DNA sequence: TCGGATGTATATATCTGACACGTGCCTGGAGACTAGGGAGTAATCCCCTTGGCGGTTAAAACGCGGGGGACAGCGCGTACGTGCGTTTAAGCGGTGCTAGAGCT
DNA sequence: AGCTCTAGCACCGCTTAAACGCACGTACGCGCTGTCCCCCGCGTTTTAACCGCCAAGGGGATTACTCCCTAGTCTCCAGGCACGTGTCAGATATATACATCCGA
């Protein structure tokens, strides 16, 4: 059983995302806050994605399932199917 | 001329009100909001149930589509209760004629 | 001929299964609508109606009022963390807003 | 020896990561996080390689967009260092918190 | 015929709205900023509402047209039918 | 000398009163003229149902009240009590309206 | 069926008419195909609402034209309406 | 001889496919013959707009093949395509180069 | 001031796997014809939106004192950035399998 | 219900550069202070929002009638889509311009 994988997102990875976002200086607490925010975001997206998988009675989460979850959450992603 | 019948959930909302609070009433403005709420939630669940059927290329909307739409649209514990209520209604209804 | 008994009464619901079934078809949500679909949907709508009315009635009693008004509906929808999430994008006419003031704005001794 | 002043390399990193399209999070660690979360909803789930990438693309874009909103509110406080209250405010004003 | 009615929204009216929003102190520059913000909000909602009226070939904007405009704009209004 | 409340004391009282009541804060007639003025730019000689004008007002006041809440948060975040135009501009920018 | 339908060929033909010397990557093409499908769904979706709001039973050019005016921004809508009306005019007149 | 409805309208997008999707999508009980022609033209026009701005961005980057970066740049640089696709995320599109003036050196 | 360090930009060459092009073919678009009712027209009505008068009376606007907070300026410290040696495990290539997505 | 055979899962081995711990400086967080201004609270003036009643007319809703447009059905065939292909665009590799930053 996978556990404590949130800490697997390296500190520079959060920095890189912040750097792309234009953040010049990052407080030491942003890393834990960012991990928590992403954890909540992924929980919401995966919950809906798994819900589409379960409704389709499938066992493999298809890329379209994620797109539909993102589409429902108002964050439609282009490039993974129509 | 005579005004054309306009349907509303008013009497049904009222019957539910009599169950949760027999002594409590509801103003026309509040009833209009409740009717709007019922219609909006209906369109949302029905809308998601439509997408679900289309995504699986199904021609019929069944309890499975409704149940899934409810799980998607309703947050947290509201989904569990709603699913339980929907399941109880359908299961008991199946026992009827 | 057997005595006509409404589908709602068979399901033990107040909401009209017949109307929900008619609307599911008239709205063209799908080519077909299974007989179980309007029963499940009517129960969900009836439950959510009861949920708001229960909290709205409590707000009315807390305000010493017997008739639910938009204010009671708004207070109920906004005080409940889940209803506020379901209706976060929804504005209720004449409902007003929650009586909340930021602590930093209050005077200090 | 020669040394760059604080923030000089940060500005260079900003240009580098804004000019570059590749995913900033390591693929394998992100995949494990997705697995850890999914297993709570349903056991022994499987994920298409494209599904894991889709989640990462959306997650990185969401966080990058959030960091921009965070940077804006940090600047509004006349600060350059982003703090957790900046992220909290951004998420709160965005309506997601 | 109608003109400058944006200035007709009195300064206290904006204050009352801000007071309901919990604002304890309001800088005098907020009034013009608020009027501009409200003007673009109404323009977006009215444009869609008028578009529904025109499509229906009607001459009067109905409450349903406003509700549909708002609904399409991403904010649902309860209490006016629909 | 006459009695006077300290600065901000009446503001808190006003906040409570307007947060307790549900009355619309903008005058109907000035708002009604503004609606028709904006509408006049899209189509001449338009008519508005009485309920249509009220619906626009309810949405407009709710939108501004919600925006002022978001504006108050960013003002407080800058450790300021007085809201400034940059607070509204930032709230709208973070809300994705600009 | 196994065959997957995509706007690839048509997007490519439009690309040739816009920049004949320019090609498009399969990844960029996937985005374009998903973009076309999303915009299609939006217009068709809003067109269905317009018909239902008027209790109409058929989608016509008026519903599409109105959906475009509602969904697309100011200049895009005005320009798109000109292209749409011109295409419908030529189609019906050419017969 | 059969002449496709797209060629009659002078369009590349398939009016037939748009008509089939409108009918099979259950958007309404009926679909007028003018609806797929009008819709195909709108989709074709918006496709040309995106490809034109994307092609220009490609040429500016001295590239001759459109990649997701050029699409994202085109969508975000255009004051209207960004509004239409404000809620849209583009795979591998990245973000626009932007640094706040407060962050730049003195 | 300013010169030295020095990352980024640009020009050339090799390569290659990606996409630009060709092919077979088949299925779904196009052509043809029909029913029939949805959409369109016309006539009617009436109700509810626009418009005005009257007047009042609450609400808005206007002036002012002044106070408290906006915020410029400063201290200063410790937090965060930069740099390094370390080493970690991500990424890649490869092999095994077989659940289970897809199709009939 | 049955078959297929895709590709997701699991594992090993190697690489290496991203991740990490740590050193250490001064950029920048922000506590503190001054101050002056502009926003508040209040009294006064005043104006146009609101109420209320009446006009009227138009346009929205309704009915009746029609018809011409679309859905169903059928035939047909070549457009479009997996397969096949290869060559050349941009990645990789190298050379090397030229601006910026820091320490003096």
């Amino acid at each position: 059983v996978l556990r404590d994988n949130i800490q697997g997102i390296t500190k520079p990875a959060i920095r890189r995302l912040a750097r792309r976002g234009g953040v010049k200086r990052i407080s030491g607490l942003i890393y834990e806050e960012t991990r928590g925010v992403l954890k909540v975001f992924l929980e919401n997206v995966i919950r809906d994605a798994v819900t589409y998988t379960e409704h389709a009675k499938r066992k493999t989460v298809t890329a379209m399932d994620v797109v539909y979850a993102l589409k429902r959450q108002g964050r439609t992603l282009y490039g993974f199917g129509g | 001329r005579r005004k054309s019948r306009k349907e509303s959930y008013a009497i049904y909302v009222y019957k539910v009100l009599k169950q949760v609070h027999p002594d409590t009433g509801i103003s026309s403005k509040a009833m209009s909001i409740m009717n709007s709420f019922v219609n909006d939630v209906f369109e949302r669940i029905a809308g998601e149930a439509s997408r679900l059927a289309h995504y699986n290329k199904r021609s019929t909307i069944t309890s499975r589509e409704i149940q899934t739409a409810v799980r998607l649209l309703l947050p947290g514990e509201l989904a569990k209760h709603a699913v339980s209520e929907g399941t109880k209604a359908v299961t008991k209804y199946t026992s009827a004629k | 001929r057997a005595k006509a008994k409404t589908r709602s009464s068979r399901a033990g619901l107040q909401f009209p299964v017949g109307r929900v079934h008619r609307l599911l078809r008239k709205g063209n949500y799908a080519e077909r609508v299974g007989a179980g679909a309007p029963v499940y949907l009517a129960a969900v709508l009836e439950y959510l109606t009861a949920e708001i009315l229960e909290l709205a009635g409590n707000a009315a009693r807390d305000n010493k009022k017997t008739r639910i008004i938009p204010r009671h509906l708004q207070l109920a929808v906004r005080n409940d963390e889940e209803l506020n999430k379901l209706l976060g994008r929804v504005t209720i006419a004449q409902g007003g807003v929650l009586p909340n003031i930021q602590s930093v704005l209050l005077p200090k001794k | 020896p020669h040394r760059y002043r604080p923030g000089t390399v940060a500005l260079r990193e900003i240009r580098r990561y804004q000019k570059s399209t590749e995913l900033l999070i390591r693929k394998l660690p992100f995949q494990r996080l997705v697995r850890e979360i999914a297993q709570d909803f349903k056991t022994d789930l499987r994920f298409q390689s494209s599904a894991v990438m889709a989640l990462q693309e959306a997650s990185e874009a969401y966080l990058v967009a959030l960091f921009e909103d965070t940077n804006l509110c940090a600047i509004h406080a006349k600060r350059v260092t982003i703090m957790p209250k900046d992220i909290q405010l951004a998420r709160r004003i965005r309506g997601e918190r």
